[PDB]
């Protein structure tokens, strides 16, 4: 199957003239940052010079911020060494969008991740409940195949249908090796992947949805692992009310 | 509707 890096996207008309072949997935918005539809520091005591050459970890597994999943500001005592600040300065894992068999366009591992690293943020349009219905109503409209919706917190869900990044490629699976993880930055709660274990290069990233289906008909899941529970969504369809937090 | 559903990340 076609392959393609995180620079492939940057170009607008390369890469729409590269989906006319099937060489990239379909065009969406590429934004770096959730963009909302209707709009102290830790305790760590600063490395040293010698600590940072011989290469210590500046607010590392101690820190209280990391701790309360809470990223670092420009004020940490560890300044610009702070290794807490991941998903403001886009300390993403080397990652490509792969063409799956049966499950349209999904993400691969480009280098070896060790287990418990930042791959990519969820990001997209932040949906207030009325907001949310309106684009269920739409896809519904548009007989879409591909979902794109991640519960946030109480009347707040991320559509990444129209406006993303490559995380709206991560693929369901019901043993999969990545999960996501709700991290606060300047008081905003963002969803993130992190490995969940070590994930070898050219593997597939995938995460469990544990999707709550509105939709009558279930998608079965092509993940192939040995505990499939068979569909997306389980047994139980919710109502489009319940499904958005 | 036909399909659909929401995502819902791991209890944090
Ligand atoms: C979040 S999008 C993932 C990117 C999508 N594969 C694409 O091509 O744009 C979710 C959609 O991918 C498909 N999908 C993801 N994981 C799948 C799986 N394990 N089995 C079947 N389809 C899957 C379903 O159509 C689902 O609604
Ligand atoms: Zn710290
Ligand atoms: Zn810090
Ligand atoms: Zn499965």
């Amino acid at each position: 199957g076609p392959s393609c890096v995180m620079d492939d996207f940057r170009d607008p008309q390369r890469w729409k003239e590269c989906a006319k072949q099937g060489k990239m997935p379909c065009y969406f918005d590429l934004i770096e940052e959730n963009v909302y539809l209707t709009e102290m520091q830790c305790e760590c005591t600063p490395l040293s010079k010698d600590e940072r050459a011989q290469g210590e970890i500046a607010c590392g597994e101690d820190c209280l911020n990391r701790l309360l999943m809470i990223e670092c500001s420009s004020r940490c005592p560890n300044g610009d060494y702070c290794s807490n600040r991941r998903f403001q300065r886009k300390q993403h894992a080397d990652v490509e969008v792969i063409l799956t068999e049966k499950k349209g366009w999904g993400l691969r591992a480009a280098k070896d991740l060790p287990s418990n690293t930042f791959v990519l943020e969820y990001c997209g349009e932040v949906l207030d409940h009325k907001e949310f219905k309106a684009r269920v109503k739409e896809y519904a409209r548009n007989k879409n195949i591909h979902y794109y919706f991640m519960a946030l917190k109480n009347d707040e869900i991320i559509d990444a249908t129209q406006k993303g990044n490559c995380s709206r490629f991560m693929n369901h699976s019901c043993e999969p090796n990545c999960e996501t993880q709700k991290w606060t930055v300047n008081g905003q709660l963002r969803v993130g992947f992190f490995t969940t274990k070590l994930v070898p290069s050219g593997s597939e990233l995938t995460f469990d949805y544990q999707f709550q289906r509105y939709g009558k008909e279930a998608q079965k899941c092509f993940c192939g692992s040995a505990n499939c529970r068979g569909y997306l969504g389980g047994e139980n369809r919710v109502s489009i009310r319940a499904a958005g937090g | 509707q036909h399909l659909g559903g929401v995502m819902k990340p791991t209890y944090d």
